[PDB]
């Protein structure tokens, strides 16, 4: 015979293998994997603006001034904030923060935040502004206190009523914080504050806060059974805030002007900032955003491909092979 | 392909189907560009749809509840862990299926591609009953081409391909 | 003479109409099928054929309260949802709150009867003034006024004698009863008003047990008043009893509300305009069919509406490939 | 006057699938009606099952939480955006792999009706290789008939026929 | 006519099991397989080898602070998820509530090691009544009773010495500890009781700082009685200790209860039987299995289930076309 | 007997797809093994993919809100319903297009056996256009096998076929 002339198709060495509906392991000439299953191991900026990484310190310590805290804010700009396992300088005189979780959720990405000093200890020529002291709350191993937030103590055996008022004239958001200090008994609120009942009142045009000291017998928490209740409030451009108080006062110093456009959340990671930028970041590290899907940490931050259980998705584009 | 073709051509690397040729000039393969083009394009656009077609937005995953917000927690608990199987089923099952689609794709191009030819040859050529056919008459590369391009000229060759026929059965 | 001939052929028109498939894009059919809600009425229509509760210029708190510059008529005793302006220009004449303000919002979004009753005539305090408790940051004609369903209790005769007062649900139906404190800014203002410097609120019920305490501050003016008035609110079962007790600052009730809950919504912040129709699903920029299985218009659905999908277009090819 | 193998016939407009007799009593278009209206049913199930299998229940979307309440706001906007891309994903999925299904659906009918002739004729007619059949014999209207409704009776024209393929040369 | 033939065909049966497809409905199939799971065996059963909490006729609170209505005998060390009723008949019998009671439940859902131990007993109070707290919105064979886990100290000779007393948890592992404050009626009431008109509670660990303050007001009667009692709970983690101090209205722990939790789980509501068996996911109204990838039972399920869907049958065609 | 075209086989009882013969020798019935067992590895796998694909962890699920966390309550509530609709719509579509799939399947299957005997008979055989061909010549047993199986001798056969051809077609 002769003259011949046949229908066939491509094959060549690939071993990719891919999965069908009906059939497993089917050799494919070509394929293409769907599914991105690697990170770079670093944290890296998120849509081009770096993290506010807390090295060692909390939020709480850091925004109350922790006298070992290095509170460097050479960043006025975060697009997240990053916390590390076990934070040491957390709030070192015990107590709590009101409202904790909301303030670090509206903490986690900040447009604009910049430190400013809105009550010097001028401002309190009949009370005593540098015996506000405590061992919980070390710099040198020499007892000490927060930075930003000052203890106010009786001068001449005498509290006389504070009414202090600041008015935000900023044009930015104030962020504000203060506190109560709970005596532990009766001769201790007198030998600090000499009057046995107290309070303080914070108003704006918003909040209207009256606290009252619980004096109690309470466990010892950093070497004190005292306690320190902190609370925060955001002041509006224009408005003011206006304190009362004869005694327990933890009066700010300092506040933050803040600006927030966005919101975000805390990251909670070990590993490395490494001078990178990112679409989709992971405690473990970045990830890229081409794929639809990936496996490689739950906890993402950004525009991120679809977390699944999967360890491979494989799309077959070539022929079968055999 | 279809029971038909036994199929695997190391030789053809230029295209996904097409034919093989052998006459007096010679021997040698041609894809079939026609039908290489628009599966590449058709397998492309699969490829492209499954990825372009899904929507990303920007989220934050953390963990911001207290230990007296647990109720909270577990009612986030069960929304991830509910978003979390239905994209790892619907991934794991469009995947298989559109596997499945594919390479049945392939196997239609294949089987199109042998009915075009024995649709033009007819009774000028033999099937061999393994995707070749033997001509009855000779064909020059030329009359290759006509066959490849889709365009052979059965007239032409009829009469001397029934004699042929009957010079052997 | 010439051979008869018999062919296989399928249908073609002149249709443009085109749908996408997964290989190609762009493809021209003879008839398609589009599975995609567009379009909305612009309307807000009833839901299920109960008409919504629509404040024009109130909010709910200012509402329920009775400011005096609310444009009331408390015609509706049943609605379906609650229509808000995203900033309502009356709220509260004198500056304060309104506690569990958003879990109210979320009972009152669907009610099935609706009645403002007379609890508490103002014959009921012979002891106290119940024509001063009136003031200049809620006018109404010119005149100070204040919030109509809740009486101002002011000293009479320099003296404000405690109040113990019970009221008791006599009705088949739950009872939204509301009451607040008033915050005094000082002193001289604390016993001008009352003539008790130090006071309380008792309230009782027999889920309630609330104990309420002036904090007379300075705090920083708002709509014209340094002072705050805080108000509560709590449901009153039938043949349950609610019992005050006060010494001053008290701003005791005088009209609740007979109210009936069976389903539960939300409230829409929309501007747009009522229009006399019905509809199963209502956006806030008007109401959509719930035919086809999905829709692009807004997300702020309330109703049985179509999911809602990122896309402009899903197309059902029915018909053949074409080639006009 | 062309078939299947070239395109669509704008003449034939009164179904999805049909015939072109052409002898000399004339032209025209039949439709074959079983093949049109089993696959009538076919789509309008389709189109019917991707709508009809929606379930829909009472829902009310709205923002009601104040601003110490942004956490529990960010779990809604998390589940309404992860609702958001699943619906979307698979809506437009769904219709590319169903409109690729459809139009596949008709290629197979067109080709079945194709060699649902081709097996009554047998030899008795002429593959031309466009979706036509030309005769070996007379084949009248009431013979055109026969094809269609499947009475097509080979031995009353297989001598006809054979005499006729016998002696064209 | 007929010569020798040869025949292409496929397989029929009797099978009258149907599916559908996507154009096609009602098919007669040779074979077909349902994956959907619709049935379920009606009883509580245990999950994934732990038996349940189930508290017959009483709630959490009820049982916690031992109601006399509750069965104090109740020693289930170890559950996996807590199977209270719809309306539960003995909750708090004296009217007033529990502080963060959702919590707790939550907390108390799955719990890996529950024992009551006594950590304050009445002969801890020399200087105070212990035997008088007793009411009959509290009854306990007819006549009254109070909470068993609970003191209710009343005043001694006209005199209520101001307690001040502190227990360390020595044991090694943490404790939940319960206590409650008394709102009394009225003036006359209050100095019969506890004799000071002016009481206060203070409860403080390493992390807890509380004052209370009795209410003094005008209520109506529950359960026959116009006071109320407040309850409040925490947990004390082991070497710590908690401080209290009052002068009046003190319901006093008598028991805590040593508490090990390594997993969340919810309060099932339900009137169903206990069974003796095992699941590895449990329902209202029963045990279903969780091989199937559907089921259309419940959708207030605890385990391992499959995802749940408004569908009556999801049957695969697994053979050929029947006719 | 008929064949695929008209409807299945009741005699079939060994396997999927098959033969049903007809000589001098007697009627009778022969599945194809391998096409057989293959469709059922492969509806097995399909099946299987369906259920165990399915990711499922423990979950409790209750109702832990009080009368005034109603809001929580209602995005409970949401996203229960929004996932009951998820897994409804995709089971429900999923069950219907991969019942279309696997009935076409077989139908592919027994073409496929179709036209693997018609390309060995040739023009030795006739198609009845029912699923079964006419010899033209005598097939015997083995002859019947010989079609079965990939071995049909065209050529032995040819001769007698073609004799008995055209006394068909010419009315003989
Ligand atoms: C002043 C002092 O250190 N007292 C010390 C006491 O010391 C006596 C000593 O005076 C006497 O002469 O001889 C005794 C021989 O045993 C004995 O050494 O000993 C007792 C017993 O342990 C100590 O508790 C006590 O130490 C102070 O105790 C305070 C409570 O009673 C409190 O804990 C003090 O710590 C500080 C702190 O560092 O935080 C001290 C700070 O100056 C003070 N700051 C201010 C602004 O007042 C701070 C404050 O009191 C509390 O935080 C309020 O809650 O407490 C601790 O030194
Ligand atoms: C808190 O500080 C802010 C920031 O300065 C104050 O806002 C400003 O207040 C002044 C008067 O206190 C307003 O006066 C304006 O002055 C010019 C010059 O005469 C005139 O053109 C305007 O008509 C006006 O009177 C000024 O508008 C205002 N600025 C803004 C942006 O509101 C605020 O008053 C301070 N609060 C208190 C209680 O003092
Ligand atoms: C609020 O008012 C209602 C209605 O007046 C009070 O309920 C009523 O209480 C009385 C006395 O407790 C009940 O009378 C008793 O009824 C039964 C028959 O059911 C009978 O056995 C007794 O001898 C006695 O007469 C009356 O039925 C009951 N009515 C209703 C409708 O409940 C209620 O107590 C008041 N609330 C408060 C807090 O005072
Ligand atoms: C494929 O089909 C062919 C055609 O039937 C099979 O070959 C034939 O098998 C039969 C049955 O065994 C043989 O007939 C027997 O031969 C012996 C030897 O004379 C005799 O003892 C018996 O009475 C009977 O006639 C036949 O000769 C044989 N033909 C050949 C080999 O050309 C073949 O076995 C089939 N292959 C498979 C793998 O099933
Ligand atoms: C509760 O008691 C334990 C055991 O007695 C106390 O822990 C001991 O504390 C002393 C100092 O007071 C240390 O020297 C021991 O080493 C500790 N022992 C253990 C086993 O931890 C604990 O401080 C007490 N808790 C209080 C007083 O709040
Ligand atoms: C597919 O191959 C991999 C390794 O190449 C093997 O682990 C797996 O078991 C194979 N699958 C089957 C079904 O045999
Ligand atoms: C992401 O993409 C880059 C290049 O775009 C590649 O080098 C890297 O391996 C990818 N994966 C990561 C960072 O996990
Ligand atoms: C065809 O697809 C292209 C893709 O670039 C698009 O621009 C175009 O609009 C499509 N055709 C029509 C008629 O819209
Ligand atoms: C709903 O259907 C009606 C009646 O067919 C139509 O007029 C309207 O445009 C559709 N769309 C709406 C109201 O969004
Ligand atoms: C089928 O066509 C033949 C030939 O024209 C005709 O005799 C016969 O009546 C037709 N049968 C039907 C049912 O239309
Ligand atoms: C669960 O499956 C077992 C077999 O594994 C069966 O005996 C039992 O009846 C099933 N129970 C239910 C409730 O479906």
């Amino acid at each position: 015979p002769g003259d011949q002339i046949c229908i066939g198709y491509h094959a060549n060495n690939s071993t990719e293998q891919v999965d069908t509906i009906m059939e497993k392991n089917v050799t494919v000439t070509h394929a293409q994997d769907i599914l991105e299953k690697t990170h770079n191991g670093k944290l890296c900026d998120l849509n081009g603006v770096k993290p506010l990484i807390l090295k060692d310190c909390s939020v709480a310590g850091w925004l109350l001034g922790n006298p070992m805290c290095d509170e460097f804010i050479r960043v006025p700009e975060w697009s997240y904030i990053v916390e590390r396992a076990n934070p040491a300088n957390d709030l070192c005189y015990p107590g709590s923060l009101n409202d904790y979780e909301e303030l670090k959720h509206l903490l986690s990405r900040i447009n604009h935040f910049e430190k400013i000093l809105i009550i010097p200890k001028s401002s309190w020529p009949n009370h005593e502004t540098s015996l506000g002291v405590s061992a919980a709350c070390p710099y040198q191993g020499t007892p000490s206190f927060f930075r930003n937030v000052v203890w106010l103590i009786k001068k001449n055996d005498a509290y006389p009523t504070i009414k202090i008022s600041y008015n935000n004239t900023n044009r930015e958001d104030l962020l504000i914080l203060w506190g109560i200090h709970h005596s532990n008994n009766a001769e201790e609120q007198t030998n600090l504050y000499k009057n046995p009942t107290t309070y303080i009142s914070v108003g704006t045009s918003t909040l209207n806060q009256r606290l009252v000291p619980k004096i109690a017998t309470r466990s010892q928490v950093n070497g004190l059974r005292g306690r320190m209740d902190f609370f925060w409030t955001i002041l509006k451009p224009n408005d003011a805030i206006h304190f009362e108080s004869n005694g327990n006062f933890i009066a700010p110093e300092y506040a933050y002007k803040i600006v927030k456009k966005g919101d975000s959340t805390i990251m909670k990671s070990g590993v490395e900032y490494g001078h990178c930028n990112t679409k989709c970041q992971t405690p473990v590290g970045a990830i890229n955003s081409s794929m639809p899907f990936h496996n490689i940490h739950p906890l993402t931050i950004g525009e991120c491909p679809k977390y699944v259980k999967s360890n491979k998705l494989v799309l077959a584009t070539g022929l079968r092979n055999s | 392909i279809a029971g038909f073709i036994e199929g695997g051509w190391q030789g053809m690397v230029d295209g996904w189907y097409g034919y093989h040729h052998s006459n007096e000039q010679g021997s040698g393969y041609a894809a079939d560009k026609e039908s290489t083009q628009k599966a590449i394009d058709g397998v492309t656009n699969k490829v492209n749809s499954i990825i372009d077609k899904m929507n990303t937005q920007f989220e934050a995953v953390g963990r911001e509840f207290n230990n007296l917000e647990r109720r909270i927690e577990n009612l986030n608990k069960k929304m991830e862990d509910g978003f979390l199987d239905v994209w790892t089923y619907n991934a794991e099952l469009l995947v298989l299926m559109e596997n499945e689609r594919t390479l049945d794709f392939h196997d239609s191009n294949v089987k199109n591609l042998y009915d075009k030819v024995r649709l033009q040859l007819r009774d000028n050529a033999k099937e061999l009953g393994n995707g070749c056919f033997e001509f009855y008459h000779k064909c020059d590369n030329e009359c290759m081409e006509s066959v490849r391009n889709g365009t052979y000229d059965y007239p032409q060759y009829s009469e001397e391909a029934r004699l042929k026929r009957e010079e052997i059965s």
